[PDB]
Formats: C-alpha cells, sequence, structure tokens
C-alpha cells in the first residue's frame, strides 16, 4: 500500500493545513500552518517521483527547491513579525482591520 | 555560455554593482545610483533590442524560452520598469529610509518577472513567481513605522503563500498524472502514453492551477487581497506592482494555459469567462462608493482592468493576442501617467482622499490637465487611446462569437465612466470658500515632471497611430 | 405617471447601483480570516 | 472511460513490410530527417480492425513529442525515428504503422474507473510528420 | 535498493497515525510552544516517511533544513507573542469554526474521492522506460548530484540571489 | 544504499531506549515526594512570578542569519559528490552560487547585525 | 479483431479488495493465468538492473495471486485435486523467495528465480481452465 496509502494522507494533511491556517489568531500559528501545507505539497510530491521518473529525478530537485523557498518565507515572514511587534505590543491578528 | 540570459545577466551585473557601492563607497550614492540603475536598465533594453525578429530556438537545456511573442513581453515588463523608478526614487528619498536595498528589491523583482515571461520548465515557472513575490512582501511593507504598512504585509503574504501553495499542489497533480514530465511543450505526449488525460485528476489540476494564476493577477472572486495592500503600501511600489505583476502574470498565463492545455480548452474557456464577468463588475460597483484615490485606482485601473486582456484569451486563435499586446501597451502607458500625477500632488501636499484635489486647475493647471488626461483615457472615450485599446479588443472577440461579454464589457465601461467624470468634475472648481486648506498652500514649482510628461502623451497619441503597433503585435506564434 | 414612473426607473437604474455597491462593500471588511475563508469557498464550489 | 466517435479517411496504401520487429508501411517521403530533438507530428490512431480512437486532428496544433529519447511508444520510435532495418521518416513524410503488443503497452491496461485501451491490444497508426 | 518485507505496511501505518496526531496538536493546542513541538514532531515523522521510500536526500535534507534551523527559529518566534489561555470548549472561537470544519471537509471528500479513481499501480506500468535507465552505474547521491547541474543550470544559479534579497530584507526589517 | 535494516533495527531499539529506561526508573522507584514540589532549583525562597525575559532582540538576527547561510550546503552537497564526475562547470557554477552568499554575508558584517 | 474485456482492474488498490467485494471462482482463474502472461514480461527489466520495478510488480501481482490461488483452488476438479494444492506451494514459495532475492539485490540468484517462478506458475493455471 505504499504508493496509494501515502497519497490517502497528502490530503488529509493539506486540508488541516488549510483549516489551521483560517481559524489562526496568533500571527506565529498561521506561519506555521503554513509550512505545514508547504510540506503537505512537498510529501504529495516526493512519492511521484519514486514509483516513476527514475533515469533523471525530476521531483527530488523540485522538492528541494520547494524547502528552500519555504525557509526563505518563513525567514521574512517572522522577520515581519518583528517589526509588526515593534509597532504595535501585540499580534492578534484578526483585530487589525484598520485597512478595509 | 549563452546570450539568451544576457538580457539578465546585465541586470544581474548591475544588481551587483548596487550592492557593491553601498559596502564600498560612503555618501556619494544618493543621486548616483539613481542614474547608475537606468544605466543597467536602458543597457537591457538595447540587448533586448538585438533580439527582434528572431527564432522559437529553445532555451539551455530546454529550460526558459525565447521566442517573438515572449521576447515582447521580456521588453515590456523593462520598460515598466524604466518608467517606475523615477517615481520610487524621490518618494523614498522623501521619507528617510534607506535607499540603496529599495531600488536592490525593485531590481530583483524585475529580474523574477523578466525570467518569469518564459519558464517552459515546470520549475523555473515556480521559482520565477517566488522571486517575484518573494520580492514583493518587502516592498509592500518597506515602511516599517507606518502602521498600514504592516497589515498590508499580514494580508499579502499569507494570501500569497496560501495561493502559491494551491498552484504548486495543481503542479504536483500535473506532474503525477502526467507519468512524469516537467517541460511545458512535452505534455501532451506523456499526459498520452499514459492514456490518464480524459480521466478525473486533470480536471482538478486544472482549477488548482488557475486559481493560483487568477490570485496572482486578482479577478473579482480572488481580488480580496488587492484592494488592501494597494493603499497600505507606498503608491510607487502600488503603481510598480498594479503593472509589472499584472504583465508578467498575463505572461506566464497565456503560455501556461495554452501550450499543455490544448484538450480542456471547452472546460476552461468557461472558467475564465466566469471569472472575466465577475471581474468588470465586482471591480466597478465598488470604485464607485470609493472616497481613497489609491483604493478607487485598486479597485478601477486593476480589479476591473484585468477584464478585457482576458476577454480574448478566452476567444483566441492566435488572431487576438495582438490585440492583448496592443492593449498591455495602452494600459501600461495609461495607469502610469495617472500614478506619476498622484505621486506627485500627494507629496506636494500630503493627502490622498479625494476631496482634496478641489481647485487644483487654477493653481496648478498643467497637473491638473495631464491628470484629467490619462483618467479620461482610463475611461475610454473616443479621440483617445483606451478607446482604441478597447475597440481593437471587441472588435476581435466579437468576430470570435462569443457575445455574452462584450456587452458586459461595454456596459462597465459607461459604468465605469462616473468615477473618472466625478473626479474630474472635482478638478475644475472656483468655489473659493469650499477648497480646503490642503491646495491653498501648494508652491508649483526633473525626474518625476519628465516621466509624468512623456507618458502622458503616450495615452493620447499611439490611440491614432496604432498602425505600425498593430501591424507590429501580429507576429506572435506562442 | 411621467415623474413617479419613467423618473423613478432612470433613476432607480442608477440609484440601485449605489445601494448595492456600499451593501456589498460592507461584508468582510479586514480580518484577515475572513478573506482565507471567503477565498477557499470558491475555491471548493468551484470543484464542481 | 472507452471508446468514442470520429470520421476520417485513409488514402489505403501497399501492403505493409513486417521487418522482423512491427508492421511498416510508406506513404510519402518528402524532405528530411530528424536527430534526437523534439518534433511535432500528426497522428490517427485505430483499433487492430475498425475503431478509432484518438485523432490529432480531434484536437487543436498536433501533438509534439520527443523523437530520440525514450519518451513514447517503443513502436513509435522506431517508426518514426528509423529502427533497425527501417529508413526514417522525412520532415514532411507520411507513413503507416500496425504495432504488435509487444513493442506497446504490453498485455496490461491503462485503467480510470475504466481502462481506456483494451488489455493486451495491438494497435494501428497514420502518422504524418509536420 | 528495496525494502524488507511485509514490514513495510506495520511501519507505514504507524507513521499515519503518528503523523495524524501530531497535525491535530499542531492545530487543535492553544500554547504556541506546544504546536511549535507537535510541528517538528510532524516533520521528523515526515522525514521518516520520505526515508521509507528510497529517496534518500531529500529524506535527510528535509531533516536538516526544517527540523533545524525553521524550528529553532520559530521557537525564538514564539518568545515575542505574549497572552495564551484563550477559550476553549468545542470549537471555541466562532462559528467560523463550524464553517471552517463544513468547506475543509467538503474538500477533502472532494480530492479524497477523486483519487480511489486512478489505478496509480496501472499509471505505473504504461512508463515502464523511465524508471528502467539508472544511467548504468550510479548511485542516489549522484544521481542528483549531477542531474542538478547538467540540466537545471538556471533554478540553480537563480535561488542564491533570491537567498541573498531575502537575508538583506529580513536584516533590514527585523532591526528596528 | 543496499540495505537499510540495520538502520531501521537501530532506529526501533535507540527509540526504546529511552523509554525503556524511564520504565525501569519508575518500576524501582519511590511513591514519595508529596512535598512543596512547585518549586525549581537555586530560587530564593519561594520566589514566583515574573515574565516578559526575552531578550530575543539580540539573537533573533543570529537565528535568522544562520537560517538563511544554512540553504547552501545542501545546494553544495549535490555539487561536492559531483565535481570529478562532470567537467569544470559545475566548479564556475558554485563559484558564483558560493560568491553571492560571501557578499550577503560581507554586507551581513558592515551593516551591524552580528553584535554582542 | 475488435477491443477486449478490461476485466476488473479500474481501481486503486483501495477501492478494490477493500470496498468493492467481489470475487466468483472461473474469474479468478482470469487474473492466475493473466499474471503468467504478466509477469512473463520482467524478463528485460531483470536484464537491465531495474531493481525498483522488480519488486513493485512483485508485490502486486503476488498479493493479487496470493488470494486468487486460494479462491481458484477451490473450483478445480475438487474430486482429484492434491496436486493443484501441492504446487500453490511451489509457485508461493519461489515468489516468495523471488521476494527477498530482490530486497538485498542480487542478481545470479534473482535471475536463477525468475525462470523457476514461471516455469511453475505455466503449471498452477494448467490444472485449471
Amino acid at each position: 500500500m505504499m504508493f496509494e496509502h501515502v497519497l490517502f494522507l497528502s490530503v488529509y494533511l493539506f486540508s488541516i493545513g488549510i483549516y489551521g491556517l483560517i481559524t489562526s489568531r496568533n500571527m506565529v500559528r498561521a506561519l506555521i500552518c503554513l509550512e505545514l501545507i508547504l510540506n503537505s505539497i512537498n510529501l504529495n510530491l516526493v512519492t511521484f517521483s519514486d514509483l516513476f521518473d527514475s533515469r533523471q529525478l525530476k521531483g527530488d530537485i523540485f522538492a528541494i527547491f520547494v524547502i528552500a523557498l519555504a525557509a526563505a518565507e518563513a525567514a521574512i515572514g517572522l522577520s515581519i513579525l518583528s517589526s509588526i511587534h515593534r509597532n504595535r505590543k501585540s499580534t492578534r491578528i484578526n483585530q487589525s482591520n484598520l485597512l478595509n | 555560455n549563452g546570450s539568451f540570459i544576457f538580457p539578465e545577466c546585465i541586470l544581474i551585473f548591475g544588481l551587483i554593482l548596487l550592492l557593491m557601492i553601498d559596502s564600498t563607497s560612503d555618501q556619494k550614492d544618493r543621486p548616483w545610483f539613481y542614474f547608475i540603475s537606468s544605466t543597467s536598465l536602458v543597457i537591457s533594453i538595447t540587448a533586448l533590442l538585438f533580439r527582434w525578429r528572431e527564432e522559437p530556438i529553445i532555451s539551455f537545456s530546454g529550460n526558459f524560452q525565447t521566442n517573438n511573442f515572449n521576447e515582447i513581453f521580456q521588453f515590456l515588463i523593462l520598460l515598466c520598469s524604466t518608467l517606475c523608478i523615477p517615481l520610487s526614487v524621490e518618494y523614498i528619498e522623501c521619507t528617510e529610509m534607506a535607499i540603496t536595498e529599495f531600488l536592490l528589491f525593485v531590481l530583483t523583482a524585475t529580474l523574477g518577472g523578466m525570467f518569469l515571461c518564459g519558464a517552459n520548465d515546470l520549475i523555473t515557472i515556480f521559482v520565477a513567481p517566488e522571486c517575484f513575490s518573494l520580492c514583493s512582501y518587502l516592498l509592500s511593507g518597506y515602511t516599517k513605522r507606518d502602521l498600514r504598512s504592516n497589515e498590508a504585509t499580514m494580508k499579502y503574504l499569507l494570501m500569497g503563500g496560501a495561493s502559491s501553495s494551491i498552484l504548486v499542489h495543481g503542479f504536483s497533480w500535473l506532474y503525477g498524472s502526467s507519468g512524469g514530465e516537467i517541460e511545458l511543450q512535452e505534455i501532451v505526449n506523456g499526459l498520452i502514453n499514459t492514456q490518464m488525460y480524459n480521466s478525473p485528476g486533470i480536471s482538478i489540476a486544472l482549477i488548482s492551477i488557475t486559481v493560483g494564476l487568477g490570485f496572482k493577477l486578482s479577478p473579482a472572486p480572488f481580488h480580496q487581497w488587492t484592494p488592501d495592500v494597494y493603499e497600505g503600501s507606498p503608491t510607487p511600489v502600488v503603481a510598480f506592482l498594479s503593472v509589472t505583476s499584472k504583465v508578467a502574470a498575463s505572461a506566464s498565463a497565456t503560455r501556461i494555459l495554452d501550450i499543455p492545455f490544448y484538450f480542456s480548452s471547452n472546460e476552461w474557456h468557461l472558467l475564465l469567462e466566469i471569472l472575466a464577468i465577475l471581474s468588470m463588475i465586482l471591480g466597478n460597483l465598488l470604485a464607485i462608493t470609493q472616497t481613497s484615490m489609491k483604493r478607487m485606482l485598486a479597485y478601477s485601473s486593476i480589479g476591473q482592468i484585468g477584464y478585457v486582456i482576458i476577454g480574448i484569451i478566452v476567444g483566441d486563435s492566435n488572431d487576438g493576442y495582438a490585440s492583448m499586446i496592443t492593449y498591455m501597451l495602452f494600459y501600461i502607458s495609461m495607469n502610469l501617467g495617472t500614478f506619476a500625477c498622484i505621486v506627485l500632488f500627494g507629496l506636494r501636499t500630503g493627502t490622498d482622499n479625494i476631496r482634496d484635489y478641489a481647485g487644483l486647475y487654477m493653481k496648478d493647471p498643467f497637473l491638473a490637465l495631464s491628470l484629467a488626461l490619462c483618467l479620461l483615457s482610463l475611461g475610454g472615450l473616443p479621440p483617445l487611446a483606451g478607446f482604441f485599446g478597447k475597440l481593437y479588443l471587441f472588435w476581435c472577440g466579437w468576430q470570435a462569437g462569443l457575445y455574452f461579454l462584450v456587452s458586459i464589457g461595454l456596459l462597465t465601461s459607461v459604468l465605469s465612466i462616473y468615477y473618472y467624470l466625478k473626479i474630474i468634475k472635482l478638478l475644475m472648481t472656483g468655489r473659493n470658500q469650499e477648497i480646503t486648506p490642503y491646495v491653498r498652500n501648494y508652491r508649483r514649482s526633473n525626474s518625476i515632471e519628465l516621466s509624468m510628461t512623456v507618458c502622458v502623451i503616450a495615452s493620447t497619441i499611439p490611440g491614432i497611430s496604432m498602425n505600425p503597433i498593430l501591424a507590429i503585435a501580429q507576429d506572435t506564434l506562442f | 405617471f411621467d415623474k413617479g414612473v419613467i423618473d423613478g426607473i432612470t433613476n432607480g437604474v442608477g440609484l440601485a447601483s449605489f445601494c448595492i455597491g456600499e451593501e456589498i462593500k460592507y461584508v468582510g471588511g479586514g480580518r484577515i480570516s475572513s478573506y482565507l475563508f471567503f477565498f477557499l469557498c470558491y475555491v471548493s464550489v468551484f470543484l464542481f | 472511460a472507452r471508446a468514442a466517435l470520429e470520421l476520417h479517411r485513409s488514402l489505403c496504401p501497399l501492403l505493409v513490410s513486417p521487418r522482423e520487429l512491427e508492421f511498416l508501411q510508406v506513404r510519402d517521403p518528402s524532405f528530411c530527417s530528424v536527430s534526437m530533438v523534439v518534433t511535432q507530428i500528426h497522428y490517427t490512431a485505430r483499433f487492430p480492425d475498425g475503431t478509432v480512437f484518438d485523432s490529432s486532428y480531434k484536437r487543436g496544433r498536433p501533438l509534439t513529442m520527443r523523437i530520440g529519447a525514450g519518451k513514447i511508444l517503443r513502436g513509435l520510435q522506431q517508426g518514426i525515428g528509423g529502427g533497425g532495418g527501417v529508413t526514417p521518416m522525412l520532415v514532411g513524410g507520411k507513413r503507416k504503422l500496425m504495432i504488435p503488443p509487444i513493442l506497446a503497452y504490453g498485455p496490461e491496461p491503462a485503467g480510470c474507473f475504466s481502462e481506456a485501451v483494451f488489455a493486451q491490444a495491438e494497435m494501428n497508426f497514420c502518422a504524418l510528420a509536420a | 535498493m528495496d525494502l524488507p518485507g511485509p514490514i513495510h505496511e506495520i511501519l507505514m501505518l504507524f507513521g499515519e497515525f503518528i503523523l495524524l496526531l501530531g497535525g491535530l496538536g499542531v492545530v487543535l493546542l492553544t500554547n504556541p510552544i506546544y504546536s511549535a513541538f507537535s510541528l517538528g514532531l510532524v516533520l521528523v515523522c515526515i522525514s521518516l516517511f520520505y526515508f521509507l521510500l528510497n529517496s534518500y536526500f531529500v529524506a535527510v535534507a528535509q531533516l536538516l533544513i526544517y527540523v533545524g534551523a525553521i524550528n529553532v527559529l520559530i521557537i525564538f518566534a514564539v518568545m515575542f507573542v505574549n497572552g495564551s489561555e484563550w477559550s476553549k470548549d468545542k470549537n471555541y472561537w466562532t462559528i467560523g469554526d463550524g464553517f471552517t470544519s463544513l468547506v475543509c471537509i467538503t474538500f477533502v471528500f472532494s480530492l479524497m474521492t477523486t483519487i480511489p479513481d486512478t489505478s496509480w499501480y496501472g499509471i505505473l506500468w504504461t512508463t515502464r522506460s523511465n524508471q528502467i535507465v539508472e544511467q548504468g552505474l550510479i548511485n542516489n547521491v549522484q544521481q542528483i548530484g549531477i542531474h542538478l547541474a547538467t540540466d537545471f543550470y538556471l533554478p540553480f544559479e537563480l535561488i542564491s540571489i533570491i537567498l541573498l534579497v531575502s537575508l538583506i530584507g529580513a536584516i533590514t526589517m527585523a532591526r528596528q | 544504499l543496499h540495505e537499510y535494516d540495520i538502520f531501521w533495527t537501530f532506529l526501533i531499539i535507540a527509540s526504546l531506549i529511552p523509554i525503556l529506561a524511564f520504565s525501569i526508573s519508575g518500576l524501582l522507584a519511590p511513591v514519595s515526594e508529596g512535598p512543596e514540589k512547585l518549586s525549581s532549583y537555586e530560587s530564593g525562597i519561594e520566589p514566583m512570578g515574573g515574565a516578559w525575559v526575552q531578550f530575543r532582540i539580540r539573537y533573533y538576527m543570529f537565528a535568522l542569519v544562520f537560517v538563511v547561510f544554512d540553504v547552501e550546503t545542501v545546494f553544495l552537497y549535490p555539487w561536492a559528490m559531483s565535481f570529478d564526475v562532470l567537467g569544470v562547470s559545475v566548479f564556475i557554477e558554485a563559484l558564483i552560487f558560493v560568491l553571492i552568499l560571501v557578499v550577503g554575508l560581507v554586507y551581513a558584517w558592515r551593516k551591524g547585525a552580528l553584535e554582542w | 479483431p475488435p477491443g477486449t474485456v478490461p476485466r476488473w482492474g479500474t481501481r486503486s488498490y483501495v477501492r478494490e479488495r477493500f470496498f468493492e467485494p467481489g470475487l466468483t471462482t472461473e474469474e479468478a482463474a482470469a487474473r492466475i493465468r493473466q499474471t503468467a502472461e504478466g509477469m512473463r514480461t520482467l524478463r528485460p527489466m531483470l536484464e537491465t538492473m531495474s531493481w525498483k520495478y522488480v519488486l513493485f510488480y512483485v508485490r502486486l501481482k503476488s498479493k493479487y495471486l496470493d488470494l486468487d490461488l486460494t479462491t481458484a483452488m477451490a473450483g478445480v476438479p475438487e474430486p482429484r485435486r492434491p496436486e493443484y494444492v501441492l504446487v500453490a506451494n511451489e509457485l508461493v514459495d519461489n515468489m516468495t523467495e523471488f521476494d527477498r532475492f530482490v530486497r538485498t539485490p542480487k542478481v545470479y540468484e534473482s535471475y536463477l528465480y525468475y525462470e523457476k517462478t514461471l516455469k511453475s506458475l505455466d503449471d498452477v493455471a494448467e490444472f485449471l481452465g
């Protein structure tokens, strides 16, 4: 059930990754769930590049690039978090709607 | 070992120079790099001038692209950046922020947009949207002491992460169902030797791609992120986004939807239509009720105007792409003109809301005139350029059968005339006891003047001189 | 039956927009969670 | 899913020449060979007796593939780029093939809740380069 | 290379059941530090999923670049969000909880019924030449090693400037 | 790259080791210590209370620059493995790669980021 | 020469064998005979060391021929069928060892059994029909 049971867990993570995103209240939790979604897509990707495409790996390289960009985004978002917590002394996300 | 990146290798050279000068030089930079970056941009434009009338030759190991149609957009993004930088020099100058890394960010985002215009690789066309988005949450929030510039980083980063996520998940579904393939051309083969094409699957990897595409250029059902960010970020980066993001997204969309999606036409031609019919409606109604200038521009010039561009992507038998190129060339100018005028007046006064533009015709008439011209052009009135743009967009698009999209377009254009004429009316007035003490103290009076005046006549002349532009835009096969 | 009917119609065609705009403009309105919710609803329904 | 409708002709050929591996048949060689590079052909695939299950004409631009690196049915890559004992097809050439079931998908179908190809089939082609 | 035998599905189900609880801990627990630690658990148990399938690099790297740098960075970040212990009891927040737990389940149902209709074990037979090469004599750190630089030249040349720009932006933003 | 069965057995054994040790300690242990047991080591009589002890302002920059400069290595490893296998083009490519981040580190050094 | 009968592929191995319950006698007699001319196509893929399909195909064809051989053999001529059961032992131990000599990839034993695994399977199906 290798090729079949893992994909059955991709969605069962991806979905959760979205839900925690929407119902998130603090910035760090939203970023965590974002990273979780990216890892879900990564996992949905890799298995495809193990059943087939073994002559020239086309998924593992793409997985590497996805992880690199995930790290970059997780750096930039937290950097923005620093400045927002500097401006206002609380990072409650859903209590800032002064741009509407 | 290849000159098809040299148009971007020059940009990389200029980037490295801009990063070096701050490391080495002390203080001689402020007006120096202001033109040293323009040197790199104009040199890249000259380099792209060479590859006019060239072959569809494939890239490094067949990675990004090199044909005529893609080269058009590759030059167009450079044009946008060249016009935009002089705006986003003096603005951030009059904020006491570091200017070096701002120009570095703008240059790197332009580089990402330039690479995106090709990218027939399924991976390059994923990193390049990130090279264009990772350099966007920075600019769109690069005024830290402000408060709104943080809201328009939260509700831009979260959204642009979720959407790129959905897009790459669609890409993974495609890579799976396609028996394993990345090269954009080589999918309809590989999706056949693996006989899983007509099956469910592909139907999912089409929607999970079209949604991530839409978010990047914001039609109606996903427009939610645009009105906020365009108000929260500084006006120059608003203009830069609202021109080059749309250009790059519309350059990537046609290729990612026409090359690997021969068969699914009747199932995405409809889909995009559902977006367009909404994009040119919900992006106009709200535009009426606005009172802020940047937010009204977000609604009108983007929320709607990203309608009739698409209005031929659905109705395209390669007899229309010329009209898309022409309308993009018109829209870039007719949008950068009004953004230049808005930046200039806002800096000179210190307000954004509409109710302060009163009497501006009497204090300084040149700026009022050069703003009214661009606004009317956006309205699409006969002697101007937007009229001929919308016209040749409809005349090829009514010539392709579909009727319940041209009528809605004309109707929403008539509707859009309203707020344009509203602000125009607010310009021409002389009721001295009405004008607020903002235009009353206006010492009327280089770069921004030059940009505004050479960008506004291109909003009146090409609409009447579209013959060579049309003759040029017909040679696009991609 | 001129001001009260056909003038009424030619204004209500230009007045109903003034109401619909502000009406649909006051849903959501910030609260990024609501943005993402309304962004997911359309993605989900479009799968049909 | 399974077979659908179509309509065409065939421009009746001469007798096929198997050449010990497949079924080869030539209709019109015109201009020039093709190396291990991207090509662009137009196909119309049959079943063994009469049925037609796909045709490049049933879509827009005829599909583009790679002739020289294994990315397609071994039968085709032998009968388009030129196999052992067979001359390759010219730029504007035109040939006709009957693919035996060993140089094809083999004795197992491609299912999608309904196999889109009869299990252990052997199909026909009318391949015209472009 | 290959796997032991019928011990495979045992580890498969074990890791799946661990990862489900991990995700539920990520999304349910209110104390953010517990959430981050459960996220680390999720990521190590998915690195083990990557390692089970015979893809070695994309497993160990994923373990180094995420279960390391990113998690400690997030731990440092949670030292800036004060105020925890919100409400509880069966969708603590507003009815938005129910609306999400509805639309997400619709999304699930859609994809989770789309998947078990494609014969993956039949989509593997139609490609018997892709994973039939191995280049003649190679191991799986040289496969990636070369095929990253022989045809994936442009994105590899590109990612570096993305990293540099991200560094510069992060330093310019986080610093007051 | 032939048999990681030893790896899996070592994983399960060394993961059972800590819980085994904890349980063995728990079996032969005292059911005692109902004392205060609510305060930790080296504390001023019952000191209790306090928060906002972070100083994340300094160490956060270190964490960020490390997270960014780490990705270099997992890209260098496929290159460091494929030097002689391929020609010398990968040498120049990886030189450009590393030099980009050398310039980045020079920048992070000049402008004050790595501090006390 | 018309089309053929798919005959219950159609699933994702969680729909089949778990959720679409059905297997009639003389229908497993199709799977049994199919994995004979089926498993006789890996010879080229054992020539070149493609150690990644010679495991997936064997696992699938086994888990398919590890239930049919228990259903089909109940439906052969029951008066005289101890041999039709004295063959399943061989036709499912040769493969149980084939699965050993692919896990730690060998060549000599792998190929020495990739002939003595099909040589038997042509005799299990033989007692059927």
